[PDB]
């Protein structure tokens, strides 16, 4: 999971 | 402020390909000369300008069989159908001309672009 | 010896979401309490262990309406349906409990994992 | 396009  | 799962789109496409391999929820047969290819209309639309136009048509959206132009090569179509469901293109010296022609007909612009680049290099 | 188009899976998912927003080729309504959500069975299956089981069932595969357990929160479902079609999860302090519970019911293991991690941190 |  990432910060888009 | 959403978070994003990097592998989600790839995992979705992988599962759609697994459904295709097992003939699950396929709703159309694409006829290319004597050859038949089962697929999901939504995947075909998402990948091809031609299928997008066909299945948004109020009459054609309801057809279970679509016949391609007789000039279309079944192997070129097969390579492109595999690419639609995997992101992987089996581009070879012996098939590049049939793949480019089929991608132009199907309106798959990124495939047309790499075929033009690969032909230019040789 | 294939080549690969990096953005293909993301572009496919983006087009499937565009079809969903325009209600094109949607083939099921998911009922969550008083709320109704239109979707594509194949996308639901590709994202959820629960929908995968439902639509591989020889009887349920043909249903146009699926009613979820009355304990399921419509907002939690909506957030998860958006994630299915975009890879983006709107996880917030006020919805995390309903999102985790809905993801557990829908069998969306990666969402359950990030919800457990985010709860543990607080 | 890449070599996967
Ligand atoms: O080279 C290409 C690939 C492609 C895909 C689609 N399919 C869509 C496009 C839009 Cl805007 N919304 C929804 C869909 Cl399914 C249309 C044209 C082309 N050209
Ligand atoms: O967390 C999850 C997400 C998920 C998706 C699917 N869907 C498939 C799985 C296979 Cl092997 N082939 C085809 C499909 Cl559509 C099943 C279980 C789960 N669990
Ligand atoms: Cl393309
Ligand atoms: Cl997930």
């Amino acid at each position: 999971w990432v910060i888009p | 402020s959403c978070i994003q799962f990097t592998r989600h789109a790839s995992d979705v496409l992988l599962n759609l390909n697994r459904l295709r391999s097992r003939d699950i929820l396929t709703d159309v047969v694409i006829v290319v000369s004597r050859e038949q290819f089962r697929a999901h209309k939504t995947v075909l639309m998402a990948c091809s300008g031609l299928f997008y136009s066909i299945f948004t048509d109020q009459l054609k959206c309801n057809l279970s069989v679509i016949n391609l132009d007789p000039e279309i090569n079944p192997e070129g179509f097969c390579i492109l159908l595999d690419f639609m469901y995997t992101s992987r293109l089996n581009l070879r010296e012996g098939n590049i001309m049939a793949v480019m022609a089929t991608a132009m007909y199907l309106q798959m612009e990124h495939v047309v672009d790499t075929c033009r680049k690969f032909i230019k290099a040789s």
